[PDB]
């Protein structure tokens, strides 16, 4: 899985650079003034995995 | 042990001679040995009740000259099931095997309550044979003895690391435990099993296992049966 998060970090940063220059501009700002709410959360489940 | 020596030496036949409460027969020992005034032994029990347990039990066996036999299945009370009790501990080192009795076998409500893991016979391969019983007995004996420990292992390791984490082995070992103390060792009071049948119900019993599970039986065996 660190193999495969060093693969997709690099491919999802091309990405967004990739849109960034389509878009002329950084979306830094925009994502940050549009932090108000969280759309993505991870809710912890207690999996009885051996013991 | 003289109507046994009478009717299987001087008359030629087999006795199968039973002896109940050898701690009885013990304290019967200790109250004559104590009725004089000799000084009580190890445990109360005379110092010499190894030579007088020994006179008792080794009143048997095959003969030369004779076509008769004596075999001693001497019943023993274990006061407080200790092992290293005088008595166990003495009849340990004259006679030639154990048959234990589990408490916690017949608590369960097993008849009867033998415990195959500590109990053994030093000459069941001198019985068990091509010529007497069925040539599978010896594999078939080893087999189950070995599988029912593993079972007794993985019902031990079962409610410690989970059910479903045991692997094929002991999943399939507790099927069988289960399966066997409930099917072979349970028997009835009144129900009577050649060792043809037992050895069938061992066969039954061990086709839960693959055919490449049955790591103690020998190949042949395995080809012939199963």
């Amino acid at each position: 899985a660190k193999q495969k998060m060093g693969r997709v970090m690099q491919t999802a940063a091309f990405s967004l650079a990739e849109v960034s220059y389509a878009t002329g501009e950084n979306i830094g700002y925009q994502v940050q003034e549009s932090v108000s709410t969280a759309r993505f959360k991870v809710r912890a489940r207690q999996e009885n995995v051996s013991g | 042990l003289t109507t046994a020596e009478y009717l299987a030496y001087q008359t030629e036949r087999h006795v199968l001679t039973i002896l109940t409460d050898m701690s009885s027969y013990a304290d019967a020992l200790r109250e004559v040995s104590a009725a004089r005034e000799e000084v009580p032994g190890r445990r109360g029990y005379p110092g010499y009740m190894y030579t007088d347990l020994s006179t008792i039990y080794e009143r048997a066996g095959r003969v030369e000259g004779r076509n008769g036999s004596i075999t001693q299945i001497p019943i023993l009370t274990m006061p407080n099931d200790d092992i290293t009790h005088p008595i166990p501990d003495l009849t340990g080192y004259i006679t030639e095997g154990q048959i234990f009795v589990d408490r916690q076998l017949h608590n369960k409500g097993i008849y009867p309550p033998i415990n195959v893991l500590p109990s053994l016979s030093r000459l069941m391969k001198s019985a068990i044979g091509e010529g007497m019983t069925r040539k599978d007995h010896g594999d078939v004996s080893n087999q189950l003895y070995a599988k029912y420990a593993i079972g007794k292992d993985a019902a031990a390791m079962k409610a410690v690391v989970g059910e479903e984490a045991l692997s094929i082995e002991d999943k399939l070992s507790l099927e069988f435990l289960e399966k066997f103390e409930k099917t072979f060792i349970t028997q009835g009071a009144y129900e009577d099993r050649t060792v043809f049948e037992s050895l069938d119900q061992a066969w039954s019993l061990l086709r839960i296992y693959p055919k490449e599970m049955l790591n103690r039986i020998s190949p042949k065996i395995l080809d012939e049966f199963y």
